[PDB]
C-alpha cells in the first residue's frame, strides 16, 4: 500500500 | 524515548518546525469542479502530512504498522483541523487555500457540504473567541494524530501526557490561574470530540462520492481504511 | 443556579439523577437470529431513551436551555449516552458487554448481526480502557453530562455562553474529584486529559453505530419505534 | 416531535 512505502522513508 | 526527555518548550519548538506548508489550490464553477480543486489539494496536502507525522515525538518509535494505522484513521481530522486553524481570521469564510477562500454559500454546490461547512466554520468561530494560539494548536493536532487510532499503547499514552503537560506549560506561560488552566485544556479537547464527529461525516459522503471526480490512489486507500 | 453549586453538590445531584438498570426481553426458548438479536437491542434502547430524558431534565443548567435547544442536544448525543453508559456497566466483565443483568454478550455473539462485532470491539477496548484507568462513578456520572451537553453545541449565542459555564463548572467537579482522591497536581490535569480524549472515541463508535443503524431500518430488520426512527432521523442523513 | 413532547411531561 501507498501510505506504508511513504512513511518508510 | 528522546520524546520523553524533551521539556515543553523542546515539545512546541520541535512540533513548530514540524509544521506543514500552506498549499495552494489549481484555482483560476460546478459540482466536479469544486470536488476536483478540494481532492487535488487534500491529495498532496496528505504527502506533507505522512512526512509531519514522522516528526512528531514519539511517533517514529512505534512499528510501521501503527503508524499507517494512526494515520488512516486521523487524517482528514488533521486536514480539518488545519483548515480550521488558518480560517480563524476569516469569519463564514474557509481558508482551504490562499488563492481559495469559500464561503458557506459556495459549499451548497456540492450536495451535502454545505453540512459540513457549517460545523467548520463553527468550529473556526469557536478557536476565533478562544483565541486559539499557535502553539495550542499544533499540541491538539499531535494530539489527534496519536489518539485517533489507539509496550506501543502504554509509549503512545506516555507522548500525550507530555503533550497534555506542553499545553498546560503554555497556559501558566500565558498567566492563567490553575482553575483557568484546567478549563481551557477541557475546552480545547472536547472541540476534539467536533472535530472527530466532522471527519466521520466527511468521510461518509467521500465514500460516496467516490464516481464524481478523479481520486488519486493514496487517496482511494485512504478512503478505503474507513470501510 | 447550576453555576452556584459548589463541586459535592454537583457530584450528589449527579449521583441522584442517574437512570435505573433496565432488563432486557430477553428470551431464551429460541436461538438468536439477526433480527431478534436487534430486536432486543431496539427495544432496550428505546426504553433507556425515556429515562435519559428525564434524566437529562435533572442535570444542572439543561432545564434552562429552550425545548428546542434541549431536543437537538439529545438528539445529537443520545447514542453516545447509551454507549458510555454500556462500558460503564461491562466493566467489572473483561471480554463482555452488559447491556442488560440478564443480557451480557460477547464478541462472537455480536456476529449475529451484520457489522456489529466491529462495534462491539470497540466498546470492549473502550469498557477495558476505563477498567484500566480504574474510572469512578462520580467521575463517570461527569463525563456523561459533558455528552449531553457538548456534543450538539457547536451546531447550535446567549445561552450557547450558558452552556460552556456549566461545562466548566464540570470541569472544576472533576478536578475536585481527583484532588480529593489524592492526585498530584500533574496527575489531575494528565487523567482529565485522558478521561475527555475517551470522549472521541465515544463520538466515534456513536457515529459507526448511527450509520449501521440507517442502513438495518432500510433493510427492515426490526420494527423501531416512532420515539427511536426520530432520533434516527436527525443524524440521518446525510450521504 | 415525540422528543419534544416527552420532554415536557
Ligand atoms: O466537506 S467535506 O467533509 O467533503 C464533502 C462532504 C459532503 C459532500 C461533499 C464533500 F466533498 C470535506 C472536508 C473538507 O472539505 C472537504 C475536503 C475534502 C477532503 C478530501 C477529499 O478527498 C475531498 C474533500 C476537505 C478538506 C479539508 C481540509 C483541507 O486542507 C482540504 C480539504
Ligand atoms: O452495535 S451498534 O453500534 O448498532 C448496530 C446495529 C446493527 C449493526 C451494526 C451496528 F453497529 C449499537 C451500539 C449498542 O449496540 C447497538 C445498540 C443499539 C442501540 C440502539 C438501537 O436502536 C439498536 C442498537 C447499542 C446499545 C448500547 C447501549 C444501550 O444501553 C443499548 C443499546
Amino acid at each position: 500500500k501507498i501510505l506504508h512505502r511513504l512513511l518508510q522513508d | 524515548s528522546l520524546a520523553l526527555s524533551l521539556t515543553a518548550d523542546q515539545m512546541v519548538s520541535a512540533l513548530l518546525d514540524a509544521e506543514p506548508p500552506i498549499l495552494y489550490s489549481e484555482y483560476d464553477f460546478s459540482e466536479a469542479s469544486m470536488m476536483g480543486l478540494l481532492t487535488n489539494l487534500a491529495d498532496r496536502e496528505l504527502v506533507h502530512m505522512i512526512n509531519w507525522a514522522k516528526r512528531v515525538p514519539g511517533f517514529v518509535d512505534l512499528t510501521l504498522h501503527d503508524q499507517v494505522h494512526l494515520l488512516e484513521c486521523a487524517w482528514l481530522e488533521i486536514l480539518m483541523i488545519g483548515l480550521v486553524w488558518r480560517s480563524m481570521e476569516h469569519p463564514g469564510k474557509l481558508l482551504f487555500a490562499p488563492n481559495l477562500l469559500l464561503d458557506r454559500n459556495q459549499g451548497k454546490c456540492v450536495e451535502g457540504m454545505v453540512e459540513i461547512f457549517d460545523m467548520l466554520l463553527a468550529t473556526s468561530s469557536r478557536f476565533r473567541m478562544m483565541n486559539l494560539q499557535g502553539e495550542e494548536f499544533v499540541c491538539l493536532k499531535s494530539i489527534i494524530l496519536l489518539n485517533s487510532g489507539v509496550e506501543e499503547k502504554d509509549h503512545i499514552h506516555r507522548v500525550l501526557d507530555k503533550i497534555t503537560d506542553t499545553l498546560i506549560h503554555l497556559m501558566a506561560k500565558a498567566g492563567l490561574t490553575l482553575q483557568q488552566q484546567h478549563q481551557r485544556l477541557a475546552q480545547l479537547l472536547l472541540i476534539l470530540s467536533h472535530i472527530r464527529h466532522m471527519s466521520n461525516k466527511g468521510m461518509e459522503h467521500l465514500y460516496s462520492m467516490k464516481n464524481v471526480v478523479p481520486l488519486s490512489d493514496l487517496l482511494l486507500e485512504m478512503l478505503d481504511a474507513h470501510r
